[PDB]
RNA sequence: GGGGAGGUUUGGCACCUCGAUGUCGGCUCGUCGCAUCCUGGGGCUGAAGAAGGUCCCAAGGGUUGGGCUGUUCGCCCAUUAAAGCGGCACGCGAGCUGGGUUCAGAACGUCGUGAGACAGUUCGGUCUCUAUCCGCCACGGGCGCAGGAGGCUUGAGGGGGGCUCUUCCUAGUACGAGAGGACCGGAAGGGACGCACCUCUGGUUUCCCAGCUGUCCCUCCAGGGGCAUAAGCUGGGUAGCCAUGUGCGGAAGGGAUAACCGCUGAAAGCAUCUAAGCGGGAAGCCCGCCCCAAGAUGAGGCCUCCCACGGCGUCAAGCCGGUAAGGACCCGGGAAGACUACCCGGUGGAUGGGCCGGGGGUGUAAGCGCCGCGAGGCGUUGAGCCGACCGGUCCCAAUCGUCCGAGGUCU
RNA sequence: ACCGGAGCGCUGUCUCGGCGAGGGACCCGGUGAAAUUGAACUGGCCGUGAAGAUGCGGCCUACCCGUGGCAGGACGAAAAGA
RNA sequence: GUGCAAGAGCACUCAGGCGCGCGGGAGAACCCUCGCCAAGGAACUCUGCAAGUUGGCCCCGUAACUUCGGGAGAAGGGGUGC
RNA sequence: CAGUGGAGGCCCGAACCGGUGGGGGAUGCAAACCCCUCGGAUGAGCUGGGGCUAGGAGUGAAAAGCUAACCGAGCCCGGAGA
RNA sequence: GGUGAAAAGAACCCCGGGAGGGGAGUGAAAUAGAGCCUGAAACCGUGGGCUUACAAGCAGUCACGGCCCCGCAAGGGGUUGU
């Protein structure tokens, strides 16, 4: 019993593990399961990513970007069966946890305060690239 | 004064029957191991002290 | 009639086919039947559950007397499920089978002495236009001369919460009989780690 | 009800908080103090903290308790003497315990605080 | 979520610009109105010779809110403004093409119409 | 033309109150009436159907948001199942407001020689911290419950809840020339309200992290502290508490009935629902659901535990000390709490505090190296810091002890 | 800083309320008032009575005493009605 | 004294002087004073009462009307640090 | 027209003089106060000291305002035991 | 306004920081002990008797009963259950 947490811990096992690691301040590509008319689509989404509100399971990620004119975000659970899989485009300098001050700058100033994390970049292409050795050989 | 105020003197009785609860109730004490006084349980007291 | 006593572990939610749902855990542990009301002995007919293990210090009480009659470790509670008479042995999360619906009880958290407004969600007057002492008031409580007096059970501030509250046709998301475990649909009345116990639904 | 949260106080923030300090200073100062219970509660923790942080050494450590207990004598005091006194045990670096005398003219509980041993 | 006396964005070309909510058309006293609900609403700015004129009391249907919609598969969806499509009063659109993105809670809602000429269902 | 009911209007009378019973409207909180606005059940219809009309039964719940006016009232806009009417000092100012009326200022029209005056108008104009008793909401103390104690319970008697729409199948079928369009039966989705909950969404989160300005200080740099609220400002923010968020409820069913519809059926050779007798029939009644509940002094029931006197009272019941089951004190505490109460734990122990780990928050600390003249940048680095949550560990603190507590009447 | 009507901006004025802070309220120790007060052993309904009853009648209900709260009554207090 | 366009303003601070002659805890309702708030944005109300919004300096720019002075800080914008 | 010049019951705004709106206070810190807000601020300005005018009398940018905390005729003593 | 005939106004010892007491002492009397003759009532308190936690009240009166106390007795006093 001394475990009260493990315990509703252990219902997690609906938990995902393929989806790649990313956080605010750069943007992804998420690959939404939806019921069009009844059948089953695939419809993308694109944009940066705003906030994660970590919380083991369940936690959550929202990302926004703007269609035709008007924003738009989105809210997914993590590990959600819907998410058939989730292309990352772009890493960025984050700098702040929470980016919700780009809604009221869309514009210019979003690409020169979020310029590129040549960082997160480089260890991105570099083990991608050298780490498709060991796995081919 | 403003608005509310006693409608009638309370009388001897009930008076002293409210008071029914207000006595007080001797503390709770017992003999101290190291000396032979009384000390409040968990306290320590002068004329004596501790271990350690 | 079924039954069967808990803790609230906890909540959170599951993936039903592609729809999520919010489900709270209850630890339903196995329930060492204890005694039994019958319409001969007691007048009615029930079962004594017991649940939870105790340490025999602090059955120093003649419980120990209530447990030998029926060989069972002493538990740390115990409450009747009326009208349900299980084999004689042990109760347990088996009983609940998924889709099933149960009416859950507990004791609802303690707001202590609560407002009206919060209490009985009242409107109380408003944060403006004069009045400035009267924002969370419940205003008039009666009449004038008749008929002079305030009504038995008026609405008024005063303690609120933890009370015995029942919940009723809670949906059956799943069962862990490895953990004893118990899924619902989430919204069961007292804290965590609060003593809870679930019952066969009246909707059928 | 407020408190289903978990922790204590009288007077505002800043004060309460110069209080703390204030408090460990002289205990850090002095090994033994003598205050009302409730603030010798906690003040217990605040110090097994500065004590335990005390027992690291690095520059940073010293830099972040310096932010507490403004004298730098007494930073010493607590890491070249006080914490390797602490060393091997594992919190708990301070004790409370309650007298028997209240204080005259509040009828105020008193209580002791020391730094073990 | 809306409710009367809100403003909402007209997205399409039935000249109005914009329109005030009147009334929630859902239940006989429903506190708010969400994407497809429709909703009576005055024209409080159109554009000039549209087929709707300044001050006309329409029917319109909300597809856009700036509070998030929640959806049952545990996501959510919301976008940077509150916007409606005047309709017809047998609920079919007064205007044609209709611009910017839209719920798809409008399809379940039986406005296929809506959901066709929408440039982005999401 | 005639007879009545009611006591919401306007009056009549002048009976309590002028050593004072604060007047309209609004707000808040309601509760009651039924002469019913809606929903439920009926009769008739000049009822084809759908929809109405009229009367009957029926308060159980419901009875929207705005524009104008101090308004009540009423008109209007947009909806609705409906937007019911009255009582309660035209309910409610020791609950609020004070726009209106109803003091002193001022002005208009009007009257008056005048001072002034107006159910005429206009702008302005001090609404009193402390509840004794009854009542009401909550929470304890005492004693009782004819052995004492631990746990579990029965439910007399109360209380809460009680609403309604919409689309679809039945079926474009019965009906109708057509337009239109059912009963009965079944399904889905809503509005408002109520209870509970924090998973999600969304708030707060007063020191959890970060950034920034001015100044003063430590210690010159660097680093850091105070104050700029009672957070200096700003960007974020766990737990907890919350709704905008999540779950669930209104029933089903049983029983007796209202209007009403009937069977059998006399009195009264026919006829009659009725006089004997019986069946059907409401959102209403009684149960059923949820909550309180043996001070139910009519103090209930079940399981279990401890039992003789140890001294005076011969008669009467008691009375004084030591103890049994068991309880209380005191201490560490709590999603319990104003206090008390309730609950857990007290060294045989993880109750609090610390430390450790996880969760979570912030978002690459300090120091050093490197690049740049420099403000800075890069690396070490998802670093450093790090409340509340989930656990672990006897380092610190619940040490030692004290007090009360049956001897069980009689027919 | 006159009085009326409208609009834009902005907002807890409102839908509709929630959380948080501090000073009181609450508990302990010290000091310790006031208006008021015929006397009180001071319940509900329906009547009744000088015509609006804790005090009369009939009936219902109710173990003794307090603490934190609410303001319907005591035709509550205040001021020999302006 | 330092800073801010300036100042006897504002913020911090010298010299100097004080923590206001009841304290201790708790962390209910409710009242006061203060902070924040999803969506909406006057739907509040007698009345936007209240609160918010705007705010300093520099630059661009500024309408009817006018008694030619005004209306003007109209309005509306851009800059502000190192 | 430029320059110089520095006028005003001019403008913003402290001191200072006020008292607009709201809130609190109502046996008050206070027999008129507190907080936020607001008006004037070279003038018909504010202010210290010394003086004068008073009871049907004074003074009054006029409210019957003020004339020692209540002025449609001050206070005290007396007529007076009206 | 008042000790007492007279200060004979309480040496000395004891508890106490003091105040104030307890003894000793003076006095006819100290409950005449110093704002001290007499010392009423309201009001506060200590002890004793009767009485009260299913009960409805202008508080009393009438009756019976119980307990306690006075007198050998018939009797009387206090209290109050119905
Ligand atoms: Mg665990
Ligand atoms: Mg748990
Ligand atoms: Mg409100
Ligand atoms: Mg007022
Ligand atoms: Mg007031
Ligand atoms: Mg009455
Ligand atoms: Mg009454
Ligand atoms: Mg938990
Ligand atoms: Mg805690
Ligand atoms: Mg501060
Ligand atoms: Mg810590
Ligand atoms: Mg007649
Ligand atoms: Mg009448
Ligand atoms: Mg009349
Ligand atoms: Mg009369
Ligand atoms: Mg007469
Ligand atoms: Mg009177
Ligand atoms: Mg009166
Ligand atoms: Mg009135
Ligand atoms: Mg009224
Ligand atoms: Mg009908
Ligand atoms: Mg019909
Ligand atoms: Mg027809
Ligand atoms: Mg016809
Ligand atoms: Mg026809
Ligand atoms: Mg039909
Ligand atoms: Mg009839
Ligand atoms: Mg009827
Ligand atoms: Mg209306
Ligand atoms: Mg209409
Ligand atoms: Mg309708
Ligand atoms: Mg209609
Ligand atoms: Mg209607
Ligand atoms: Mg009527
Ligand atoms: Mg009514
Ligand atoms: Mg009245
Ligand atoms: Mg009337
Ligand atoms: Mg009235
Ligand atoms: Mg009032
Ligand atoms: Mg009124
Ligand atoms: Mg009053
Ligand atoms: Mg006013
Ligand atoms: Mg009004
Ligand atoms: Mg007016
Ligand atoms: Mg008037
Ligand atoms: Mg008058
Ligand atoms: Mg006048
Ligand atoms: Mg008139
Ligand atoms: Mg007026
Ligand atoms: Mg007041
Ligand atoms: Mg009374
Ligand atoms: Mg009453
Ligand atoms: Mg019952
Ligand atoms: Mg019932
Ligand atoms: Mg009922
Ligand atoms: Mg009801
Ligand atoms: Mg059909
Ligand atoms: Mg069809
Ligand atoms: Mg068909
Ligand atoms: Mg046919
Ligand atoms: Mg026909
Ligand atoms: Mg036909
Ligand atoms: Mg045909
Ligand atoms: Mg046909
Ligand atoms: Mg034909
Ligand atoms: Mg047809
Ligand atoms: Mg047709
Ligand atoms: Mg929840
Ligand atoms: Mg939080
Ligand atoms: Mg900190
Ligand atoms: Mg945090
Ligand atoms: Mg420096
Ligand atoms: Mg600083
Ligand atoms: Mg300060
Ligand atoms: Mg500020
Ligand atoms: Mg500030
Ligand atoms: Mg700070
Ligand atoms: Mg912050
Ligand atoms: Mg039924
Ligand atoms: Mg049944
Ligand atoms: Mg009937
Ligand atoms: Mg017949
Ligand atoms: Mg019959
Ligand atoms: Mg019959
Ligand atoms: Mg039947
Ligand atoms: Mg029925
Ligand atoms: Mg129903
Ligand atoms: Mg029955
Ligand atoms: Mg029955
Ligand atoms: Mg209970
Ligand atoms: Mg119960
Ligand atoms: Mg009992
Ligand atoms: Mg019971
Ligand atoms: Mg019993
Ligand atoms: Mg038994
Ligand atoms: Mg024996
Ligand atoms: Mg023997
Ligand atoms: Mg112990
Ligand atoms: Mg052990
Ligand atoms: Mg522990
Ligand atoms: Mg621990
Ligand atoms: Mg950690
Ligand atoms: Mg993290
Ligand atoms: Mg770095
Ligand atoms: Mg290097
Ligand atoms: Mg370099
Ligand atoms: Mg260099
Ligand atoms: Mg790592
Ligand atoms: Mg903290
Ligand atoms: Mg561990
Ligand atoms: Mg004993
Ligand atoms: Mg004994
Ligand atoms: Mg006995
Ligand atoms: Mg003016
Ligand atoms: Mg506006
Ligand atoms: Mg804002
Ligand atoms: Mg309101
Ligand atoms: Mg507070
Ligand atoms: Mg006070
Ligand atoms: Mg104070
Ligand atoms: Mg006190
Ligand atoms: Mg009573
Ligand atoms: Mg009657
Ligand atoms: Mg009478
Ligand atoms: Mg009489
Ligand atoms: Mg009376
Ligand atoms: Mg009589
Ligand atoms: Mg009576
Ligand atoms: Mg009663
Ligand atoms: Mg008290
Ligand atoms: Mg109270
Ligand atoms: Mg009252
Ligand atoms: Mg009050
Ligand atoms: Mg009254
Ligand atoms: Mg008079
Ligand atoms: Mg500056
Ligand atoms: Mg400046
Ligand atoms: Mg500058
Ligand atoms: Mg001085
Ligand atoms: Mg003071
Ligand atoms: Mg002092
Ligand atoms: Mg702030
Ligand atoms: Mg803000
Ligand atoms: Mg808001
Ligand atoms: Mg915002
Ligand atoms: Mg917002
Ligand atoms: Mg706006
Ligand atoms: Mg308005
Ligand atoms: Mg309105
Ligand atoms: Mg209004
Ligand atoms: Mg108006
Ligand atoms: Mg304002
Ligand atoms: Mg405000
Ligand atoms: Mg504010
Ligand atoms: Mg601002
Ligand atoms: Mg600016
Ligand atoms: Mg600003
Ligand atoms: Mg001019
Ligand atoms: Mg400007
Ligand atoms: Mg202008
Ligand atoms: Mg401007
Ligand atoms: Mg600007
Ligand atoms: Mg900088
Ligand atoms: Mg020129
Ligand atoms: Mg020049
Ligand atoms: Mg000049
Ligand atoms: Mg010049
Ligand atoms: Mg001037
Ligand atoms: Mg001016
Ligand atoms: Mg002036
Ligand atoms: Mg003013
Ligand atoms: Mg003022
Ligand atoms: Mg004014
Ligand atoms: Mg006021
Ligand atoms: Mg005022
Ligand atoms: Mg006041
Ligand atoms: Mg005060
Ligand atoms: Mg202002
Ligand atoms: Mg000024
Ligand atoms: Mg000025
Ligand atoms: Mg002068
Ligand atoms: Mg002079
Ligand atoms: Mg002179
Ligand atoms: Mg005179
Ligand atoms: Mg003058
Ligand atoms: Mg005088
Ligand atoms: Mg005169
Ligand atoms: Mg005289
Ligand atoms: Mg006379
Ligand atoms: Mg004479
Ligand atoms: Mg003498
Ligand atoms: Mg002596
Ligand atoms: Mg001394
Ligand atoms: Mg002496
Ligand atoms: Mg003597
Ligand atoms: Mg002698
Ligand atoms: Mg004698
Ligand atoms: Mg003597
Ligand atoms: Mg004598
Ligand atoms: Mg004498
Ligand atoms: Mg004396
Ligand atoms: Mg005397
Ligand atoms: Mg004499
Ligand atoms: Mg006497
Ligand atoms: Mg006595
Ligand atoms: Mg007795
Ligand atoms: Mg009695
Ligand atoms: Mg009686
Ligand atoms: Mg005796
Ligand atoms: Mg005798
Ligand atoms: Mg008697």
């Amino acid at each position: 019993m001394n475990r009260g947490a493990l315990i509703k811990l252990v219902e997690s096992r609906y938990v995902r593990t393929d989806l790649p690691e990313f956080r605010p301040g750069d943007t992804v590509r998420v690959s939404y399961k939806v019921k069009e008319g009844n059948r089953t689509r695939i419809q993308d989404f694109e944009g940066i990513v705003i906030r994660i509100r970590r919380n083991g399971f369940n936690t959550t990620f929202t990302v926004r970007k703007v269609s035709y004119g008007v924003g738009v975000e989105r809210i997914f659970p993590l590990h959600s069966p819907l998410i058939q899989k989730i292309d990352i485009v772009q890493r960025g300098r984050a700098r702040r946890a929470k980016l919700y001050f780009i809604r009221n700058l869309s514009d210019r100033e979003i690409r020169r305060k979020l310029r590129a994390d040549r960082k997160r970049i480089d260890k991105d292409r570099a083990a991608e690239r050298a780490a498709k050795e060991e796995v081919q050989k | 004064a403003k608005h509310p105020v006693p409608k009638k003197k309370t009388s001897k009785a009930r008076r002293d029957a409210r008071r029914s609860h207000h006595a007080l109730t001797p503390p709770i004490l017992v003999p101290c191991p190291e000396c032979k006084a009384m000390k409040p349980p968990h306290t320590v007291c002068p004329e004596c002290g501790y271990y350690a | 009639m079924k039954g069967i006593l808990g803790v609230k572990v906890g909540m959170t939610r599951i993936f039903r086919d592609d729809r999520a749902v919010p489900v709270t855990v209850i630890l339903a542990g196995p329930c060492p039947v204890v005694q039994r009301r019958t319409p001969e002995k007691d007048g009615y007919t029930a079962v004594q559950l017991g649940f939870l293990p105790q340490n025999p210090k602090r059955v120093n009480r003649p419980l120990k007397g209530h447990f030998a009659k029926a060989g069972v470790e002493p538990v740390r509670i115990l409450r009747e499920i009326r009208d349900f008479n299980p084999e004689g042995d042990t109760v347990t999360v088996e009983i609940f089978k998924p889709g099933e619906r149960v009416d859950v009880t507990g004791t609802s958290k303690g707001r202590g002495f609560a407002g009206v407004m919060k209490r009985w969600n009242f409107a109380g007057g408003p944060d403006s236009h004069g009045a400035h002492k009267i924002h969370r008031h419940p205003g008039s409580i009666g009449n004038r001369k008749t008929p002079g007096r305030v009504y038995k059970g008026k609405k008024m501030a005063g303690h609120y919460g933890a009370e015995r509250v029942t919940v009723m046709n809670l949906e059956v998301v799943d069962v862990i009989p490895e953990e004893n475990l118990l899924l619902v649909k989430g919204a069961v009345p007292g804290p965590n780690g609060g003593l809870v116990i679930v019952r066969e639904t009246k909707k059928a | 009800r407020h408190l289903k949260s978990g922790r204590k106080l009288n007077r505002h923030s800043s004060h309460r908080l110069a209080l703390y300090r204030n408090q460990a200073k002289s205990l850090l100062t002095h090994g033994r103090i003598t205050t009302t219970v409730p603030k010798a509660k906690e003040l217990r923790g605040f110090v097994d903290h500065l004590i335990h942080l005390a027992k690291r050494g690095d520059l940073h450590a010293r830099r972040l308790v310096l932010r507490d207990l403004q004298d730098v004598k007494l930073v010493r005091k607590l890491f070249d003497e006080i914490a390797p006194r602490y060393r091997d045990r594992q919190g708990g670096y301070t004790r409370v315990l309650k007298l028997a005398e209240r204080r005259r003219g509040d009828g105020a509980p008193l209580a002791l605080v020391e730094l073990v041993e | 979520m809306i409710q009367p006396q809100t403003y909402l964005e007209v997205a399409d070309n039935t000249g109005a610009r914009k329109i005030m909510c009147i009334r929630v058309l859902k239940g006989s006293n429903a506190k708010y109105a969400t994407v497809g609900d429709v909703i009576v609403a005055s024209v409080k700015e159109a554009i000039p010779r549209g087929a709707v004129k300044e001050g006309d009391v329409v029917k319109a249907v909300v597809v856009r809110t700036k509070k998030e919609v929640k959806r049952p598969d545990g996501s959510a969806i919301r976008f940077d403004d509150n916007a409606a499509v005047i309709i017809n009063n047998q609920l079919e659109p007064r205007g044609t093409r209709v611009f910017g993105p839209v719920a798809r809670e409008l399809r379940e809602k039986g406005f296929m119409k809506i959901v066709s000429l929408a440039p982005e269902v999401l």
